[PDB]
Order: structure tokens, then sequence, then C-alpha cells
């Protein structure tokens, strides 16, 4: 259910929030995906 | 709206799509508005 959409979600996170993603799953991992977005906002 | 609100605000700090709720009053509207304003002005200042 998530093993396929994970690549799309995570690259959208590290790349640009141009496409909506079905991100909310396992709310505790939201910390990890947010620091992922932090990597994004420093790398760009 | 205690956990969802902090999650949304701290995702907005990172310009992330975390937090989908909308303000329930114009006061919350302006509050989140100025919060996001300062968030992006800080990120623009740092990139520059």
């Amino acid at each position: 259910f998530t093993i396929g959409k994970a690549i799309w979600l995570l690259w959208g996170l590290v790349f640009n929030n141009s496409v909506p993603v079905q991100n909310p799953k396992g709310t505790t991992s939201k910390i990890m995906v947010s620091v992922w977005a932090f990597f994004a906002v420093i790398f760009l | 709206t205690l956990s969802s609100a902090m999650w949304f605000s701290w995702g907005v700090l990172l310009n992330s799509g975390i937090g989908e709720g909308a303000p329930r009053s114009f006061s919350a509207r302006i509050l989140g508005m100025v919060w996001a304003g300062f968030a992006m002005i800080i990120v623009a200042s740092y990139t520059a």
C-alpha cells in the first residue's frame, strides 16, 4: 500500500511540493519525512 | 486541534504538505498567515 507510493512521496518531499501526495500514514514517521523536507530546503 | 495544529505549523516551517486543515476563524487565519509569512521570509533570507 505504501511500498509503491513511497518513492513518489519521498522524492516529492526532497524535490518540490508541486504534486499533491498521499503522505499521512504512520504519523510518527512525519518527523522523518519533515527532516527529509529539511534536506530538500537546504539542498535546493 | 492541539496535535494536528502543531504538526501543520511545523510542516509549514519546512514548506511541507503536512497539515490539511483550514482556519476556523479569521483570527486563526491571520495567525497562521503571519506564521507562514515569517517562515518563508526566513527561508528566503537563508538561501540568500
